[PDB]
């Protein structure tokens, strides 16, 4: 409702850092809650 | 040298040290069968070397 007056996104410590490869498993973990919780947000640039 | 990767890796015998590792080793085992080792050093000592 109160989108564009405060836009919630995803946290920078949500993210898998970029070094980690998807090898290592709960740094995929962490990509998986990441797409559920996408849309739920309201950042334009939470599909990037 | 070659830039690193970010896959899983393992030991090779590709790199360059290796193969620099891999001859004067193979070379060295033709001195130990050579003809200034055949005549002195015992032949069952020398298959341990």
């Amino acid at each position: 409702a109160y989108n564009g007056l405060v836009t919630t996104v995803l946290s920078e410590d949500a993210f898998p850092d970029s070094s980690q490869s998807i090898t290592h498993l709960p740094s995929m973990w962490k990509c998986l809650f990441l797409t559920l919780a996408g849309p739920m947000t309201s950042d334009p640039h939470s599909p990037v | 040298n070659q830039p690193l990767p970010r896959l899983t890796v393992a030991p090779t015998y590709d790199s360059a040290m290796s193969n620099w590792i891999s001859t004067t080793i193979a070379f060295f085992i033709r001195v130990v069968n050579s003809v200034n080792m055949t005549a002195t050093v015992n032949d069952l000592t020398r298959r341990t070397m």
